C-alpha cells in the first residue's frame, strides 16, 4: 500500500560548513604549494631539464583547479546563484584541469618507463618532446571538455535548489550517462594503465639493479601510484555505481540515492586532494628542488 | 535545497486513488531534472502520490492544464 510514495531529497547544514572548511583549507594549500614549485622552477634557468617542464605544467593545473575551487565552495554553500555564464567558464575551466592533471601525470609515468628502461639504447632520444606533448595534452583536454562548455546551464527546480547542471534536452537524465563515460575512460582507466604498464616495468628494471639508491626510488614510486588510486579510485566508483543505479541494474531506493549522492560529495572533496598533495609527491621529494629552494632563499 | 545529481521524484506509480482524497496537485514536466512527466497528488491526510501521467483521466487532467 505504501510502496508509492515521493522520495525527499535530504541534507544536513554540517555537511555544507564542514565542506565549506575544507574546500577552503585545500584552496590555500594548493595555492601555496604550486606557487613555490613554480617559483623554484623560474628563478633559475639552469639545468632545464625534462621534468623540470612537467612538473611546471603540473604546477599551473593544479594552481588553476585551486583557483577556480572557491566558486564551486560558494556553489556547496547555496547553490549556483552566480549565473549562467560563470557556470559555463568555471566548469569548463574546472574540466580542462582535471583532464590535464591526469594526462600530465601519464606523462610524466611515460618519461620514467623511458627513462630507466630503456635508458641504454637511443630510444631515449624520443623524450625531448616535451613542448609538442605538453601543448598536445593540453588541446586534447580543451577539445574533451567542450561537451560542459556548449550543454551547462543553470536548471530550476521546485524542490531543488539551483546548480549548475546539464541542460541537453528533455531526456538529458540518459545523456549525461553517455557523456560519463568520458571523464571515466580517459580520466582513469587509460591513466592508470599507462601508469601501471610504465611503472610495474620500470619497477622490474630497478629491482634487477646492484645501484646504491634503488630503497628510495622503489618507495617514491610505490607512493606515487599509491597517492594516485587513494586519490581518485572512490570518485570513480560512486560514479560507476550511480550510473549502475540510474540504469536500474542495482535496486533503487531512496535511502539508496541519499547515499549515493552523500557519497559523491565526499569522494568529491577526498579526491580533490590531487592538487595539494602534488608538489609533495612529485617535486618536493627530490633533492633538486629542495637545494633549489634553500638557494633561492639568499 | 543542495544537489549536484539531480534525480526524478517518484520511483514508482499508484494507479489506486480517489478524487476526493486529493489535496494539491503539481505537475513537474520532462526537462534536464528527469525524463518522465511527473504528477503528484498530495492527499488531505499528509501523504502524497505519485499518479500515471498516461492514465486517461489523468492525461486529460494535465492536458487541460
Amino acid at each position: 500500500l505504501l510502496d508509492a510514495a515521493p522520495c525527499e531529497p535530504e541534507s544536513l547544514e554540517i555537511n555544507k560548513y564542514f565542506v565549506v572548511i575544507i574546500y577552503a583549507l585545500v584552496f590555500l594549500l594548493s595555492l601555496l604549494g604550486n606557487s613555490l614549485v613554480m617559483l623554484v622552477i623560474l628563478y633559475s634557468r639552469v639545468g632545464r631539464s625534462v621534468t623540470d617542464v612537467y612538473l611546471l605544467n603540473l604546477a599551473l593545473a593544479d594552481l588553476l583547479f585551486a583557483l577556480t575551487l572557491p566558486i564551486w565552495a560558494a556553489s556547496k554553500v547555496n547553490g549556483w546563484i552566480f549565473g549562467t555564464f560563470l557556470c559555463k567558464v568555471v566548469s569548463l575551466l574546472k574540466e580542462v584541469n582535471f583532464y590535464s592533471g591526469i594526462l600530465l601525470l601519464a606523462c610524466i609515468s611515460v618519461d620514467r618507463y623511458l627513462a630507466i628502461v630503456h635508458a641504454t639504447r637511443t630510444l631515449t632520444q624520443k623524450r625531448y618532446l616535451v613542448k609538442f606533448i605538453c601543448l598536445s595534452i593540453w588541446g586534447l583536454s580543451l577539445l574533451l571538455a567542450l561537451p560542459v562548455l556548449l550543454f551547462r546551464r543553470t536548471v530550476y527546480s521546485s524542490n531543488v535548489s539551483p546548480a549548475c547542471y546539464e541542460d541537453m534536452g528533455n531526456n538529458t537524465a540518459n545523456w549525461r550517462m553517455l557523456l560519463r563515460i568520458l571523464p571515466q575512460s580517459f580520466g582513469f582507466i587509460v591513466p592508470l594503465l599507462i601508469m601501471l604498464f610504465c611503472y610495474g616495468f620500470t619497477l622490474r628494471t630497478l629491482f634487477k639493479a646492484h645501484m646504491g639508491q634503488k630503497h628510495r626510488a622503489m618507495r617514491v614510486i610505490f607512493a606515487v601510484v599509491l597517492i594516485f588510486l587513494l586519490c581518485w579510485l572512490p570518485y570513480n566508483l560512486v560514479l560507476l555505481a550511480d550510473t549502475l543505479m540510474r540504469t536500474q541494474v542495482i535496486q533503487e531506493t531512496c535511502e539508496r540515492r541519499n547515499h549515493i549522492d552523500r557519497a559523491l560529495d565526499a569522494t568529491e572533496i577526498l579526491g580533490i586532494l590531487h592538487s595539494c598533495l602534488n608538489p609533495l609527491i612529485y617535486a618536493f621529494i627530490g633533492q633538486k628542488f629542495r637545494h633549489g629552494l634553500l638557494k633561492i632563499l639568499a | 535545497a543542495v544537489l549536484t545529481e539531480l534525480r526524478c521524484t517518484c520511483l514508482r506509480v499508484t494507479l489506486r486513488v480517489n478524487p476526493k482524497t486529493i489535496g494539491k496537485l503539481q505537475v513537474f514536466p520532462a526537462g534536464p531534472q528527469c525524463s518522465k512527466v511527473e504528477v503528484v497528488a498530495s492527499l488531505k491526510n499528509g501523504k502524497q502520490v505519485c499518479l500515471d501521467p498516461e492514465a486517461p483521466f489523468l492525461k486529460k487532467v494535465i492536458q487541460k492544464i
